[PDB]
RNA sequence: UGGUAUAUAGUUUAAACAAAACGAAUGAUUUCGACUCAUUAAAUUAUGAUAAUCAUAUUUACCAACCA
RNA sequence: CUCGAUGUUGGAUCAGGACAUCCCGAUGGUGCAGCCGCUAUUAAAGGUUCGUUUGUUCAACGAUUAAAGUCCUACGUGAUCU
RNA sequence: CCCAUAGUAGGCCUAAAAGCAGCCACCAAUUAAGAAAGCGUUCAAGCUCAACACCCACUACCUAAAAAAUCCCAAACAUAUAA
């Protein structure tokens, strides 16, 4: 959250976590919302939402982000750590920060 | 010469040295 | 859940009335006119007296022999009584105030003529001796900070332990002595004169058994 | 150069008595 | 001072250990030495220097035969540094009158009476 | 830097690192933090 | 480069001399010598 | 650079728990003053430790010195 | 060590070397805004003034300089001088 | 690594003393968090540590340097059975 809350979530526009809380593969996409959800990273962007809608149909978690400039970003958990997830996650945020201004 | 006790480390005579040296732990 | 211990409890023990360090003077009282010989046997080998804990449970330890003036006693003193919390903790020293005189010739003059005068006093210590000796309602975490920094200004090789460290640096020798594979040690071939090698050697070699050398003390030696 | 002072000790010249 | 030594009575008190790594018997001791010397006598003090002559060690690898007697064992305690000291054997006995030109001291410490220079058959 | 035979970190942004041959300390929050192994 | 101030092998600041490994086996022979001696002349 | 001395009212000067002196004020005195007497105010180079004695650096004084 | 002799101050002449760098070069830190400075790392290729009094080495003073460095060399060097 | 709400600015002293100039106490809310261990504020604010939760940082606590003057100074080598 800390490494996070530093960059900010300015460009980012919505941020959505699916997930079936009974599996056996969803502890990574679990632990990537516990610091997104963070008082520290939600205070950068009020207007940047934040989604989590659980699911029980066992289907697989992905994480789904909307960006301002229109672009998106897919991550789908179940064989990614919340390390990898987050530094993916983090490039994407300065990129496209970048072109934007 | 020199004291016995000396504010240095004084060298041992040769035949002193190799004792010290069978007799290590 | 992380498991909590429980605590010692100091409250049994008692706090003199004047715990910090009293002041030691520059020469004793009245002052001596009969000079002295050097006898440097008095800070060689180990020492015979302050070799054991009396009241506290801390302490600087001497690992080598040396001769301490005014300048180590002020040192000690002030580090000390500045670092350490007086309602909890008290010191005391191990060591009697300088007593032996040194004397010294004059700047310039050639050899001969006499003996110097006196010019200041000093006091012997051996190795194996404490030099400072603490307690109260403190651990040995709290005191080893301070008392380390002194231990590394004082003219021998000191450290500072605990009544458990003592104890457990003594056994530990001990078990080197007896687990030791080597069957050729010091003691046996210098009492034995094997190889004749008393002719390089000195009497306190019997007793010292190879793990002192002038005012330094080898630890590691068994 | 410098002179330097004398010792204030005498006698203590006696030998053995056998 | 360097002075002479006086070695404690323990250091000459073999162990049970010590009978079993050298090969002797402490209830039939051994009658005779066999002494060599094996180290000089320079630099070392004057009165090691005279026992090495009582003892007929003047020339150094030259075997001689001593009795093993406290008197002659007390004069070896002090020069035990410089000789080496080995037991005289007997496999065939003492030399006889008509063996004493066939004997032989071998590096063993055995004296043998029939020196015949000759393979052994066996 | 400031050589030292002692090195020591001053704050908790101070970091050790080995690099030609010898320790050095860095600190990007106070650059007086740095220390050179002597 | 090198001085050893004065003579070599006398003084306050000689020439340092190291054990070699064949000195301490040269030792040590001797010392089995002498310590078999000891046990000729305990009986 | 070296050591050796150094410091007290506003000044001047014995001594550190603060003494006297010039000057200041005050009365007493005189026709008014001076003198004189009495009274009052007024200080310990400043820093750290012993607890008021050693140190600490200043402070100005004081003599020292390439060499043949 | 040298007295059946190793000529000893300072200077002139020619300088060799060390770096513990006075200037010039490259860097780190600063109570480094900048201009000037303090401090530390690295660097010995090149350079490091003329004068008044003093036998002077030093020192003081005058005018300058990017700077007027610290030391060793039989207190470098008299079969080269003074 | 992670994370931090509350009786309450405890009482007294103090111009002020709010966890942190000093003296006294050092109890208590919440699953869990010192009447505060270290910075910081004129006093306050503010940043950390000890707490819970998460789950394995799942360490060492035995030593810390080096420079002079003619030109560094044998050459070399980690692996074929201790002579
Ligand atoms: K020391
Ligand atoms: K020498
Ligand atoms: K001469
Ligand atoms: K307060
Ligand atoms: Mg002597
Ligand atoms: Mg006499
Ligand atoms: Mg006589
Ligand atoms: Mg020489
Ligand atoms: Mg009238
Ligand atoms: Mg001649
Ligand atoms: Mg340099
Ligand atoms: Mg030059
Ligand atoms: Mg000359
Ligand atoms: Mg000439
Ligand atoms: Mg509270
Ligand atoms: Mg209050
Ligand atoms: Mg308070
Ligand atoms: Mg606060
Ligand atoms: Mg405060
Ligand atoms: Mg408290
Ligand atoms: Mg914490
Ligand atoms: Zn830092």
């Amino acid at each position: 959250a800390a490494a996070l809350a530093r960059l900010g979530l300015r460009p980012v526009k919505q941020v959505r976590v699916q997930f079936c809380p009974f599996e056996k593969n969803v502890e990574s996409t679990r632990t990537f919302l516990q610091t997104v959800s963070s008082e520290k990273v939600r205070s950068t962007n009020l207007n940047c939402s934040v989604i989590a809608d659980v699911r029980h149909d066992g289907s697989e978690p992905c994480v789904d982000v909307l960006f301002g400039d229109g672009h998106r970003l897919i991550m789908r958990g179940a064989h990614l750590t919340a390390l990898e997830m987050l530094t993916a996650f983090a490039s994407h945020i300065r990129a496209r920060d970048a072109a934007g201004s | 010469g020199s004291k016995a006790v000396t504010r240095h480390r004084r060298v041992m005579h040769f035949q002193r040295q190799k004792l010290m040296a069978v007799t290590e732990y | 859940v992380k498991t909590l211990l429980p605590v010692p409890s100091f409250e049994d023990v008692s706090i003199p009335e004047k715990p910090k360090l009293r002041f030691i003077e520059r020469a004793p009282l009245v002052p001596k006119v009969r000079r002295e010989p050097k006898n440097l046997s008095d800070i060689r080998g180990p020492s015979t007296e302050a070799t054991e804990f009396t009241e506290g449970n801390f302490a600087i330890l001497a690992l080598g022999g040396g001769y301490l003036h005014w300048g180590h006693f002020e040192m000690m003193r002030l580090t000390i009584n500045r670092s350490m919390d007086p309602k909890n903790m008290f010191a005391i020293w191990r060591v009697p105030a300088p007593f032996k005189p040194i004397t010294r010739k004059s700047v310039g003059h050639r050899m001969g003529g006499g003996k110097g005068a006196i010019d200041h006093y000093v006091t012997p210590v051996k190795a194996g001796r404490l030099v400072v000796e603490m307690g109260g309602r403190c651990e040995f975490e709290e005191v080893q900070g301070f008392l380390d920094q002194v231990a590394h200004k004082l003219p021998f090789a000191a450290k500072a332990v605990s009544r458990g460290t003592l104890e457990k640096m003594r056994k530990d020798q001990e078990e080197r002595e007896r687990n030791n594979q080597n069957p050729w040690t010091f003691e046996r071939i210098a009492t034995a004169n094997m190889l004749g090698i008393r002719k390089v050697l000195s009497p306190y070699d019997l007793t010292h058994k190879g793990k002192y050398w002038g005012k330094f003390y080898m630890p590691k030696r068994v | 150069k410098k002179s330097g002072g004398s010792s204030k000790n005498l006698g203590g010249k006696s030998s053995g008595r056998r | 001072k360097f002075t002479r030594s006086r070695i404690p009575e323990k250091v000459f008190q073999a162990s049970p250990e010590d009978h079993e790594k050298y090969g002797g018997d402490p209830q039939n001791p051994h009658k005779l030495h066999i002494v060599t010397r094996i180290k000089s006598t320079r630099r070392r003090p004057y009165w090691e220097k005279d026992i090495i002559k009582m003892l007929g060690l003047e020339k150094a690898h030259t075997p001689q035969v001593h009795k093993n007697i406290p008197s002659v064992n007390a004069k070896l305690k002090v020069v035990k540094h410089l000789i080496r000291i080995k037991p005289l054997k007997l496999p065939q006995g003492l030399p006889a009158e008509e063996n004493m030109s066939n004997t032989c001291l071998k590096s063993t410490g055995e004296l043998v009476v029939q020196w015949h220079l000759k393979p052994v058959e066996q | 830097f400031k050589n030292k035979t002692v090195l020591k970190k001053r704050c908790k942004d101070c970091y050790l690192v080995k690099r030609r041959g010898r320790w050095y300390v860095y600190c990007k929050t106070h650059p007086r933090h740095k220390q050179r192994q002597m | 480069r090198g001085r050893i101030p004065g003579r070599q092998w006398i003084g306050k600041h000689r020439r340092p001399r190291f054990v070699s490994l064949r000195a301490k086996q040269n030792m040590i022979r001797r010392l089995e010598i002498e310590a078999e001696n000891h046990y000729w002349l305990s009986m």
